[PDB]
């Protein structure tokens, strides 16, 4: 019926990837559910987990989060998301360290941060020809 | 060739001739890589 | 590459000036205006007093066999891969050498008796046109002129 | 007549410049953006929270201002031309009177002399003044588009361009030829842009055609 | 005469004379082909007689509305481009004949979504069989009737002629 | 029938509440959408399969729009 | 790619990294405040410009600040 | 698509149509352009007026010539 | 053919009214834009600006943008019927059985060309609008010109923004604190999504008043 | 009436012109 | 039964096997088209096309011109052809071009393993990518596509005028 035995049971959207997740990117998500329960896709609509290993892939980085999303709903905290390039090339993105980005873990560096406040911020006349 | 028949020379050409290798151009030029 | 299709285009309209010549004196080339009725008013050039003054049925003819020449052209050039002699520089061609002052004198169908020859009619239409505008006779005038006569007889 | 008419034109002016001038004071910051100067002169706005921020920056302070400029102008030049044309014609007297009511603008100006410029072309035939006819229509339909660029926004548009890639990408003979730039939606502030340039265009012509066509064929 | 589709109730496998006994799968392939064929040219041939008796909008009315009459008055024309229809239709048929898991009758390729039947499935093939049988006794009835009388089916039946 | 004014009141009124009510119509299919439709009730009936095709429909009515539009006005 | 910038503001309150719906904001240690912990924009290639990090901030003018970019297919929100 | 807003790289790398329609739209807007200094800012304007000049008498030379070959001066 | 035609607009106009509303009804949970579309709402101004601008996703913004193509089929259908009527139904028999028609049958070859309807429709049977002054029916040119007014106050929440209006009585409230007379109950402007109904209810009434009055007035008159 | 000679070098200087404004465009850069 | 399954097993791709994407009529009417009929080179694709097209093209040119004609009139169809030759001419123009700004290839259905076997670590887009392994997505597949396009245009055009006349005149 599926390709893989650890798809959702979904019957297929046309609100799936398109030819740009065959060249570019392309995003999967894997999670293990104890129950086969029945969850709304982020593209299309109802589809079926696996009572198990549960693998889905999507075009967008927001689609494979906002699932995950949804997955906090059924009490499903192991799924993690990965980009893969046009060829196998895969990347762990999303449990970057093994914990969620919302509780805080030791190792992390602070990027992007500003040591003072908006006030602080340089007049943009004086960021100009040069 | 009369002076008049001018505009029956000119116009076609240019409002027609133009648009087209303007267009192949622009189209050539904004199509291009590096 | 320019200068060998431009040579090669004024030696055919040397003929064409010629043939035109020929077709003009010989009751050839058809008499009247074209039908304003018929190909609408965009073949009208001016209204004098009541009447329509239409493009000449001769140069509509005339224009319609430039038309015959000129389409062949665009085929040639819309057909790159099947014609021995492309119109543009393919990238990576490089322009063929400039044959310079005088082209070397090798007699027959050889690169350089064509080239000579497209610069030796490209010169006599300048010089015709040339001479036209001094004195203001026709183009076909200077022609026959610089024929004896042997053309408008 | 000429009393309110000038009132009306002093409004014009003074509404115009308060649009302009509080764009060019509050280009730097106000309180709904205290850092406004740092996301330059044209920016679409500073998003959705703290209330909205729509037409925010001081580039949509001139875009506001340029229908108040065309409106005043307008005033001015109907002012100008319903009194020259009752000089012209000598009926100065259908002016004096009723030019002190908005009923007497809209009758006997625009719909009185709106006659010779409609009948440019009829089902019965044409005349010199059908250019203008045209043309009339022609800046009718242009602001109505500019009508279209301003009341609907992007976001409408961006997802019925999803659509109509998507129909592109699955359907033969046609999946062989492809874009080399992703079709998008404009954005907000070319949307402005676009919707100004449609507004300002027909505006333009379908004056211009009603002040000529109007005034040549009442005028011999 | 096997586990085909098309056995009704009242002549289940009706094989009186045997075609089908000693035929093979190829030869049954065949059989089913023309049976399919016939019945669906009889039904429309059956809806097209009625229909043409009493409607024929086309060709500026004229035409006579009796059928086997009209069929000489056709511009002779219009019979070369429905002739050309046709037979590019059954090129195209004869196209599908060779694409992998084919099945006689099915130009619509259901084999690619349609395995392990279902009897809702074979009740509409046998439907449809059924129908194609019945159309055909009733075209060649009509047919025979417009040779023998003179007059169509609706008109035949109104007068009485029966 | 003799009435014109009263006619022509009566033919626009009805056509204007018509439209209105249709809208409001639309309006509480969508509302319905987002606040009373459940994903988990609906599995592979007539809304789940709409939504599921939802491109389809709309791209083939804005085909049909801009035929229509096109040609009518056009 | 668009820019997100993190102002010693921060109350380490959370709530602009559980609304990032791109995962760009994470909470990394910190010593500036009451909770220990500061905002991170270390995945701003992810990031949209949704602004839905600066809504959820309670801080007066805002700790967390998105400057609009050079747009990308990830920053442009294209799934094709 | 690389290479249309000369002017601007952040406009040159957008894989959408937006660049086309900025390309057009910060052409004259010298002093956004990569790589602007304001001694070539004020160059560049000053041999832009002079274009500018240039159409304006061109346009008064076609008004000049068309009145004086079809009108009825 | 002129039925032909303003049939063919009927149902154009109808189908964009279709697509606009069923677009909205289809989408109103998620799309390739906002995947969670459904935990935004049913009424939201948008999701922002980003993904090159977010306005008007909701589904509400379909009943809105819906609203104002339904008032552009229903104007047409009543416009196709006044006329047509008028033109082709409507009118008196003399006693020998002739037929004369309020407008003359003008309908078949003038209702073909929008200079047409500009012109033997609107600009025509709009003279007893505008002539009603001094009359019985001069309250019909009042609702006339004050739907007009109506209509073009509509454009004002249509065509702007909420930053201008919040920033301006920003400076509105400052003049109130100068004069100490600021309201405790602080003033906003109008939400995005209020100010999108504001701007719809406005036009519709203004466009619907203007037919309204234009229509009773002409079949009064007539 | 003017002559065609008039039109003529008119339209010669004109395609003067014309080379001239090319160079100014190219020098503009691309 | 159902007739609408996921396309090829993968129920995330944005496409459906319904029965007509996917049905045998569909399969054999788009392998019997010249696009997709197997045997034929891109001249010869071109070439049927541009015939078919010219020639139900000079149709409405001819018929609704500006220089229409109740009766036969050869200056209509001279008119009909003109205009059907250069939107011939048009589209070719537009092939052109298209196949100049897409394709950099002379040969396909090899650099795409060449790359994927002998690595491929250059600028891309040439070497690796390489969208479609058809001889028409080549820069020499695409200009003789062109090519066989305009000429068989041309032809069909010609033809179909020819038969119009004949039809005009002997019916
Ligand atoms: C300055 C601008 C300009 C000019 C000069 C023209 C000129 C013309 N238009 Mg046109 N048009 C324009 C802008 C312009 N258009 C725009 C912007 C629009 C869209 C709003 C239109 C929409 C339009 C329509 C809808 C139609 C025209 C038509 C025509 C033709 C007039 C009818 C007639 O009697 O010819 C009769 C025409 C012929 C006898 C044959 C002409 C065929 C082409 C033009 C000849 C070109 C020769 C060319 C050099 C061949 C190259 C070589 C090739 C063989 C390889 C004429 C050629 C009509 C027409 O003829 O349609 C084709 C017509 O139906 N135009
Ligand atoms: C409009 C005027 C015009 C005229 C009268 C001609 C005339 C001619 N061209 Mg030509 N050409 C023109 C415009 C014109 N061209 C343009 C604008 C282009 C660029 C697209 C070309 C590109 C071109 C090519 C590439 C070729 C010609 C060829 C020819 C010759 C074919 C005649 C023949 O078969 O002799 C018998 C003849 C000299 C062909 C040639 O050299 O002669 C056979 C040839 O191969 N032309
Ligand atoms: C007069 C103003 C005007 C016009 C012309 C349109 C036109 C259109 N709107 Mg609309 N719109 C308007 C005002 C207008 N709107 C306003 C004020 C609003 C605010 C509420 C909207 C809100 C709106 C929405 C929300 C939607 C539309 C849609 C549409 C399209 C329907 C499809 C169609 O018919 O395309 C055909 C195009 C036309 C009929 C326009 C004229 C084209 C001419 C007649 C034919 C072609 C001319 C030719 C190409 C010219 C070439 C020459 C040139 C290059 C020089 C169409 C483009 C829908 C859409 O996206 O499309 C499906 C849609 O969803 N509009
Ligand atoms: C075997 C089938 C068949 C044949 C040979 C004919 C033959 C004829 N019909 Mg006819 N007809 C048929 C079926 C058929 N009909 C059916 C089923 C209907 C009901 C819709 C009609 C309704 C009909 C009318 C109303 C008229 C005719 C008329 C005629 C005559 C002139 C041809 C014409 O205009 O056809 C017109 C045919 C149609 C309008 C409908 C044809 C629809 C076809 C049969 C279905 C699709 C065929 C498709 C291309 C192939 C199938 C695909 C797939 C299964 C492989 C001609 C004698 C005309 C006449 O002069 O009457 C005396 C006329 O006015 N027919
Ligand atoms: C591909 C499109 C196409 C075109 C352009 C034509 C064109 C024509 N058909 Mg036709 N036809 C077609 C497809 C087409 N057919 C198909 C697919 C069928 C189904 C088999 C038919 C069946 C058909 C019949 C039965 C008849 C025509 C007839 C005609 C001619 C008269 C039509 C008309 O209104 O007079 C302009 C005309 C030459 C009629 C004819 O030639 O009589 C004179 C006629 O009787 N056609
Ligand atoms: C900016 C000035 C200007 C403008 C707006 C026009 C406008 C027009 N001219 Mg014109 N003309 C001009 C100057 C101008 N002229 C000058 C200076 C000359 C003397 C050489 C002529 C000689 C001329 C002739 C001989 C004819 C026209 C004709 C026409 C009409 C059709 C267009 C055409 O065929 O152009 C053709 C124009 C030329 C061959 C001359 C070049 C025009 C100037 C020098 C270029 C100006 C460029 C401008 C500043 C910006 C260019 C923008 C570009 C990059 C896109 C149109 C009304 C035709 C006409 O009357 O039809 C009824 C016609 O037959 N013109
Ligand atoms: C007929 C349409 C119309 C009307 C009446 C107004 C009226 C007004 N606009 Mg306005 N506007 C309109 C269309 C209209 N606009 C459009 C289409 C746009 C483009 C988006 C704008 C853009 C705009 C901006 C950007 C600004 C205004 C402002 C104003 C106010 C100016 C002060 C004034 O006149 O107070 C008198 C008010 C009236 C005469 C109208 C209301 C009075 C009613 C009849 C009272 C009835 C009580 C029962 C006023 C409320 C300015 C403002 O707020 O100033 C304080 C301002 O900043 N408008
Ligand atoms: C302009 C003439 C002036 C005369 C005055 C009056 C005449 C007139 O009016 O003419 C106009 C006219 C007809 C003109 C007809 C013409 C020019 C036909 C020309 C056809 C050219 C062809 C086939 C070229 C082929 C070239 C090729 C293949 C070229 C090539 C090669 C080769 C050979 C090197 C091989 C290479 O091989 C490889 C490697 O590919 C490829 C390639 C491309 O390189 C009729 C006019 C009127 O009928 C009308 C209109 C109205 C009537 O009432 C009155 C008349 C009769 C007068
Ligand atoms: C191309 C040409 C003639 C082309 C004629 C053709 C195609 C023939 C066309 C016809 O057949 C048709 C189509 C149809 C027939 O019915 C009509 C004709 C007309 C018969 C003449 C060029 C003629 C070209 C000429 C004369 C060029 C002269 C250039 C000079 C002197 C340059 C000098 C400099 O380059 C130096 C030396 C140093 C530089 O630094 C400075 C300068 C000064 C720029
Ligand atoms: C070459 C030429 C024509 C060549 C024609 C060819 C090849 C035709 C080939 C054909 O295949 C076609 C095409 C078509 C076939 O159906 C016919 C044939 C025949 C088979 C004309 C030159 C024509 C050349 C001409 C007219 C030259 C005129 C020169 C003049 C006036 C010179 C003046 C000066 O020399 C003085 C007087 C003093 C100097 O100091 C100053 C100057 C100014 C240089
Ligand atoms: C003017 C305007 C405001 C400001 C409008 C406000 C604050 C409304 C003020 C309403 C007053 C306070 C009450 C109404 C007073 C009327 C006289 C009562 C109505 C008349 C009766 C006959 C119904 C917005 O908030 C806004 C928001 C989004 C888009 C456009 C706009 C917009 O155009």
């Amino acid at each position: 019926k599926l390709k893989q035995s650890d798809f959702p049971k979904f019957e297929g959207s046309t609100g799936g990837w398109l030819s740009a997740a065959k060249n570019e990117e392309k995003y999967v998500i894997i999670w293990t559910s104890k129950d086969a329960s029945l969850f709304e896709m982020p593209t299309g609509g109802t589809a079926k987990m696996n009572a198990g290993n549960n693998v889905a892939y999507f075009a967008r980085k927001e689609q494979c989060l906002a699932l995950g999303s949804q997955l906090r709903g059924f009490k499903i905290t192991n799924y993690k998301i990965f980009r893969i390039y046009p060829p196998l090339d895969i990347t762990l993105l999303h449990p970057f360290d093994g914990v969620f980005p919302e509780k805080v873990n030791q190792g992390r560096s602070p990027v992007g941060k500003r040591d003072a406040s908006i006030g602080g911020n340089p007049n943009p006349a004086s960021l100009k020809f040069q | 060739m009369s002076l008049d028949l001018l505009p029956s020379f000119f116009v076609p050409l240019v409002g027609l001739v133009l648009p087209l290798f303007s267009i192949i151009g622009l189209f050539l030029y904004i199509e291009k890589e590096n | 590459k320019a200068e060998r299709w431009n040579g090669r285009h004024a030696m055919f309209g040397w003929i064409v000036l010629l043939a035109t010549g020929y077709a003009q004196a010989h009751g050839l080339l058809p008499e009247g205006g074209m039908d304003a009725k018929e190909w609408g008013t965009w073949v009208i050039v001016s209204t004098t007093n009541g009447e329509q003054v239409t493009i000449p049925a001769a140069r509509a003819a005339i224009a319609i066999g430039h038309l015959h020449f000129g389409a062949v052209g665009v085929f040639a050039a819309y057909s790159k891969n099947s014609v021995k002699d492309r119109l543009l520089l393919e990238p990576g061609e490089k322009d063929e050498a400039p044959a310079g002052l005088f082209p070397a004198l090798r007699p027959g169908l050889t690169k350089e008796a064509e080239m000579l020859n497209g610069r030796v009619a490209m010169l006599g239409l300048v010089a015709l046109v040339a001479v036209s505008a001094a004195t203001g006779q026709d183009i076909l005038s200077v022609i026959d002129q610089g024929l004896g006569g042997l053309l408008l007889k | 007549g000429d009393f309110l008419v000038h009132h009306a034109i002093a409004l014009g002016l003074h509404t115009t410049t308060l649009i302009l001038v509080k764009g060019a004071l509050d280009a730097r910051g106000s309180k709904l953006m205290p850092d406004k100067k740092d996301f330059g002169y044209s920016f679409p706005c500073d998003g959705p929270g703290r209330g909205g921020t729509c037409d925010i920056s001081a580039w949509d302070a001139f875009y506001l201002a340029m229908f108040w400029m065309l409106n005043t102008i307008g005033w001015v030049t109907f002012y100008w031309h319903w009194k020259h044309l009752t000089l012209w014609q000598g009926n100065q007297v259908q002016f004096n009177e009723s030019s002190n009511y908005i009923m007497g603008w809209l009758r006997d100006y625009l719909w009185l002399n709106s006659s010779p410029l409609i009948n440019g072309y009829n089902p019965f035939g044409m005349n010199s003044l059908s250019v203008w006819a045209w043309m009339f229509l022609f800046g009718h339909l242009v602001w109505a588009t500019g009508f279209m660029f301003l009341i609907s926004w992007r976001g409408y548009w961006q997802e019925l361009i999803e659509t109509i890639v998507w129909a592109h990408e699955r359907t033969p003979l046609a999946n062989l030829v492809r874009w080399k730039d992703k079709p998008v939606a404009l954005s907000i502030v070319q949307a402005r842009l676009v919707g100004l340039a449609h507004f300002t265009i027909g505006y333009v012509l379908t004056y211009a055609a009603f002040v000529i066509a109007s005034t040549i064929g009442k005028l011999g | 005469l096997d586990g085909m589709i098309g056995s009704s109730a009242p002549f289940k496998n009706f094989d009186p004379l045997g075609f089908a006994a000693k035929a093979d799968q190829k030869t049954l392939n065949k059989y089913r082909e023309s049976e399919l064929k016939h019945g669906r040219v009889a039904m429309l041939a059956v809806l097209g007689w009625i229909v043409q008796e009493f409607w024929h909008p086309l060709y500026d009315g004229k035409l006579s509305s009796n059928p086997l009459k009209a069929l000489t008055e056709v511009p002779l024309i219009g019979w070369a481009q429905i002739f050309v229809a046709i037979n590019v239709i059954e090129y195209l048929q004869n196209k599908i004949k060779e694409l992998p898991g084919y099945r006689p009758g099915d130009y619509l390729g259901t084999w690619e979504w349609v395995e392990q039947s279902d009897e809702g499935w074979d009740s509409y093939q046998t439907k449809e069989l059924n129908n194609g049988r019945l159309a055909m006794v009733a075209i060649a009835g009509l047919i025979v009737q417009d040779l023998i009388t003179g007059q169509a089916a609706l008109e035949q039946i109104t007068a009485g002629n029966t | 029938a003799i009435d014109y004014p009263t006619q022509l009141s009566l033919f626009t009124h009805h056509v204007w509440i018509g439209g209105f009510c249709i809208v409001g119509g639309a309006a509480h299919g969508a509302i319905f959408f987002v606040r009373d439709y459940n994903a988990a009730n609906n599995y592979n009936n007539l809304i789940d399969r709409v939504i599921r095709h939802r491109d389809a429909i709309i791209s083939h009515l804005n085909w049909v729009c801009i035929f229509l539009g096109c040609h009518s006005f056009g | 790619s668009h820019t997100v910038k993190i102002y010693d503001t921060c109350i380490g309150c959370t709530q602009c990294v559980r609304a990032c719906p791109t995962d760009v904001l994470e909470m990394v240690p910190w010593d500036g405040c009451k909770a220990g912990q500061i905002a991170s924009a270390p995945r701003t290639e992810d990031c949209v410009g949704c602004k839905r990090c600066e809504t959820a901030c309670p801080t007066d003018f805002l700790s967390v600040r998105v400057y609009l970019g050079g747009e990308t297919t990830r920053s442009l929100g294209l799934a094709y | 698509v690389y290479k249309f807003p000369k002017f601007s790289k952040a406009l040159a790398e957008d894989p959408s149509t937006r660049r086309i329609w900025y390309g057009i739209a910060t052409a004259h807007d010298f002093e956004s352009h990569d790589a602007m200094t304001e001694s070539k800012l004020y160059q560049k304007i000053f041999a832009s007026h002079f274009g500018h000049i240039a159409i304006i008498f061109l346009w008064t030379a076609g008004n000049l010539f068309h009145v004086a070959w079809q009108g009825n001066f | 053919t002129a039925d032909f035609l303003v049939h063919h607009i009927h149902a154009f106009t109808i189908h964009v009214t279709v697509l606009i509303l069923l677009k909205g009804v289809l989408y109103s949970r998620n799309s390739r834009l906002i995947p969670d579309k459904a935990n935004l709402g049913f009424r939201f101004p948008c999701d922002g600006p980003g993904r090159g601008g977010t306005c008007q996703v909701s589904a509400w913004d379909h009943v809105f943008l819906g609203l104002f193509w339904m008032y552009n089929s229903i104007s047409i259908v009543i416009f196709h019927f006044s006329w047509k009527m008028q033109s082709d139904v409507w009118g008196t028999v003399s006693p020998t059985g002739a037929v004369s028609h309020i407008t003359g049958g003008n309908f078949a070859q003038s209702s073909i060309t929008i200079n047409g309807w500009l012109r033997d429709f609107l600009w025509s049977q709009a003279a007893q609008v505008v002539q009603s002054y001094g009359s019985s029916l001069s309250a019909y040119g009042l609702i006339f010109l004050g739907a007009h007014f109506i209509w073009a106050f509509s454009l004002m929440f249509l065509f702007s923004g909420r930053g201008y209006w919040q920033e301006l009585i920003e400076s509105i409230v400052w003049a109130h604190n100068k004069l100490k007379v600021a309201p405790s109950i602080q003033p906003r402007a109008l939400s995005i999504t209020q100010g999108r109904a504001v701007g719809v209810a406005h036009y519709l009434l203004g466009g619907i008043g203007t037919t309204w009055a234009f229509f009773l007035a002409r079949i009064i008159s007539v | 009436m003017i002559y065609d000679s008039q039109v003529y070098i008119a339209l010669v200087i004109a395609v003067v012109a014309s080379v001239l404004a090319i160079r100014l465009g190219a020098t503009l850069y691309n | 039964v159902s007739f609408i399954k996921p396309y090829r097993q993968d129920p995330f791709v944005g496409h459906l096997a319904t029965p007509i994407t996917t049905s045998a009529f569909t399969r054999a009417y788009l392998k019997v088209l010249p696009a997709y009929r197997p045997g034929l080179t891109p001249l010869s694709r071109g070439a049927e096309i541009g015939f078919t097209h010219g020639y139900f093209l000079i149709g409405p040119f001819y018929t609704y011109g500006p220089l229409r004609s109740v009766e036969f009139s050869l200056t209509s169809l001279a008119a009909g052809l003109l205009a059907a030759i250069t939107l011939l001419l048009i589209l070719t123009v537009g092939l052109s071009i298209y196949g100049q700004v897409t394709y950099d290839v002379y040969d396909n259905a090899l650099i795409v393993k060449l790359v994927r076997q002998m690595v491929g670590s250059e600028r891309t887009q040439d070497l690796p990518q390489i969208k479609g392994t058809s001889e028409l997505d080549t820069v020499l597949g695409w200009q003789k596509f062109s090519e066989g396009f305009f000429s068989g245009g041309l032809i069909g055009s010609i033809v179909a005028a020819v038969g119009i006349a004949l039809y005009s005149t002997y019916l």
